[PDB]
């Protein structure tokens, strides 16, 4: 998650390109892509408008390839949980928008020495999934509560501890990656509208 | 479509070379000097037998493989190397040194019953006249031994950045090639981006 | 100074080079630009400690001073001097060395030379 | 050790059958690689997007269903 | 015989056991063309 920390921070002091986007690709797109993990990696990409052939210069960018699971590794804190799953290296390619993002441009990403294209129709998802988190997170809190609870380290996070536990129920915790690319359903900026409307 | 039609360039410029370069009927001469052994006389014979049908095999191959298995062979590289000069724009490589002209790229074929490529990275050898117009052989670059036509079983081609070929069957013998390259000149610079870097 | 004018050249050539492979941002926004004019304006948008978390104090001017990939004094370090002692004389004979005269060993603290 | 030098003046002759140059496919811009090249990169990327498209689609049911619950609680 | 010079590395099992070269692949271009049509 460093990775895209720090190509945020690259894009937004410099501007070597006008928005971002955040990508984690997974072991077995690499496998089938011709490319290795676990080899020296220095990663590029370049925007190809097309139709024309026009090529905007290569730009480097930050690439961190996790190892184990890398979808919990977004979602876990370290002290409390270790993750599980498959893992690809982070990456965030550069784009070329503002005004109505043109389909069929591609995203062209370079890795040691094969190419990956990324149309930007298959990039850009219209609706987030920004629901499923606070489901994802009173959980997260539930575990912190009920590790402090029993490991017994030191005074200040035993208040706090305390404190989740008298705000909402100590019954269980676990996280679970994996479970998020299923059970969601596309988050729309209307819903809430809907409840209040009808309250 | 762009890289299959740019490798299908590559592979007619390159067929249609040794295509008139062996269309007269020819007696080949082993341009590189290499002492055969008095028992080896009918290894060399053999290999007068298999010339037809190694070079139809050849053929055959370099044309159906697709391309992303190309584009790292030597081939495109001094296909690209060729188009830098022409395109009337500084084009510079990713990891690899300038050709330097003289130098002539290799990529070797197995010689026995199945034709596959053996050489995972190309070969840099250099040629250079020596007595009675026998070109010496000697590499820098790279470390593979059986050089070319050193050792049976590796037909060796390589194209020098001038574009101009050489085939060595086993036991030295081959013949000199030239190539002319027929592609359209207002999408040179797209392939150019798309194979260098342009700074 | 001595050191400050001796070293010139190195200072000059260090000062521009050393900030190198830091990312700058775009152009510094007009906001940077620290006001002035506001300190000695009787009248002027004013606010009294203790209401300061998100009051209706929304109308102070804001101010950001962004220094991100500008020259550091560590950027601009180019030379170091630490105080052996005290001598009288300096000869030159012999591979050429320099023999001291009366050298007396008093070793002091290191100094830094930026400016 | 004593072994045959090398010398320009060696050659070999392989029998060559004279019909070896208007080999059909040979020479001509190759068609059939590109075009099915074409054709199965086209086949899979539709399959791509379909299933991407189908996997939004997948809610459209639900949604016209949850949308008119008050209109049983507003009677 | 002299000069510290390279020798043809010979197949080290007689000659007669090193095949004539070849290609199969069954895999024809212009049928596929049609399948996919």
């Amino acid at each position: 998650m460093d990775a895209h920390i720090a190509n945020e921070t690259k894009q937004q002091m410099t501007r070597f390109a006008p928005a971002l986007v955040h990508v984690i690709v997974p072991d077995p797109l690499l496998a089938r892509a011709g490319v290795d993990p676990l080899a020296p990696f220095a990663a590029h990409a370049q925007t190809r408008y097309h139709g024309s052939g026009v090529c905007e210069p290569w730009v480097s960018v930050f690439a961190g390839h996790v190892q184990t699971g890398a979808v919990e590794s977004v979602l876990t804190l370290p002290p409390l949980q270790r993750p599980r799953g498959p893992g690809g290296l982070f990456v965030s390619l550069p784009l070329a928008l503002g005004a109505h993002f043109d389909g069929f441009t591609t995203a062209a990403l370079r890795v040691g020495a094969r190419e990956l294209v990324f149309t930007y129709d298959e990039l850009l998802p219209a609706r987030t999934r920004y629901n499923v988190d606070g489901e994802r997170l009173e959980r997260l809190c539930r575990q912190f509560a009920n590790y402090a609870r029993a490991r017994r380290v030191a005074p200040a996070v035993a208040a706090a501890g305390g404190h989740i536990d008298a705000l909402l129920p100590p019954a269980a915790a676990t996280i679970d990656g994996e479970a998020q690319l299923t059970r969601g359903g596309f988050d729309d900026p209307a819903a809430p509208h809907a409840r209040d409307a009808d309250r | 479509v762009l890289l299959e039609r740019f490798r299908n360039a590559c592979v007619r410029a390159l067929l249609a070379g040794v295509r008139e370069s062996v269309r007269r009927e020819p007696r080949m001469r082993q341009i590189i000097e290499f002492a055969i052994r008095p028992r080896d006389r009918e290894a060399v014979l053999d290999v007068a037998g298999r010339a037809p049908a190694l070079l139809d095999a050849f053929a055959r191959r370099l044309e159906h493989t697709p391309a992303r298995e190309m584009v790292d062979s030597g081939l495109m590289t001094a296909a690209a190397a060729h188009l830098a000069a022409r395109a009337t724009a500084g084009y510079v490589t990713f990891e690899s040194g300038p050709l330097l002209g003289g130098v002539f790229l290799f990529d070797y074929y197995s010689a026995g019953g199945e034709v596959i490529r053996v050489t995972r990275a190309p070969l840099a050898v250099a040629v250079e006249p020596a007595t009675r117009g026998q070109f010496a052989c000697r590499f820098r670059g790279a470390s593979h031994r059986c050089l070319p036509g050193e050792s049976y079983a590796y037909l060796c081609v390589g194209v020098s950045r001038d574009l101009r070929a050489l085939v060595v069957l086993p036991g030295g013998f081959g013949f000199f090639a030239t190539l002319r390259l027929e592609w359209p000149a207002a999408l040179v610079d797209p392939v150019l981006e798309r194979l260098c870097r342009r700074v | 100074d001595a050191l400050s004018f001796l070293l010139a050249g190195t200072r000059v050539d260090n000062a521009i080079h050393g900030t190198d492979e830091a990312d700058a941002p775009a152009a510094p926004a007009a906001a940077a630009a620290f006001p002035a004019y506001l300190f000695n304006d009787p009248r002027s948008a004013r606010c009294p400690t203790g209401r300061l978390n998100t009051p209706a104090a929304e109308a102070l001017p804001v101010w950001a001073p962004d220094m991100r990939g500008r020259a550091t004094r560590n950027s601009c370090m180019y030379a170091a001097y630490v105080r052996l002692g005290t001598v009288e004389r300096v000869v030159r004979r012999a591979l050429p060395l320099a023999h001291m005269e009366r050298f007396t060993w008093d070793v002091g603290a290191w100094e830094e030379c930026f400016f | 050790a004593a072994a045959i030098p090398g010398s320009a003046r060696h050659f070999i002759a392989p029998p060559f059958p004279v019909g070896f140059w208007a080999r059909p496919g040979f020479g001509e811009g190759l068609d059939a690689r590109l075009a099915l090249a074409h054709a199965n990169a086209r086949r899979r990327a539709a399959a791509a997007a379909l299933d991407n498209a189908m996997a939004a689609g997948a809610r459209l049911e639900a949604e016209v269903d949850e949308q008119l619950r008050p209109l049983e609680r507003q009677v």
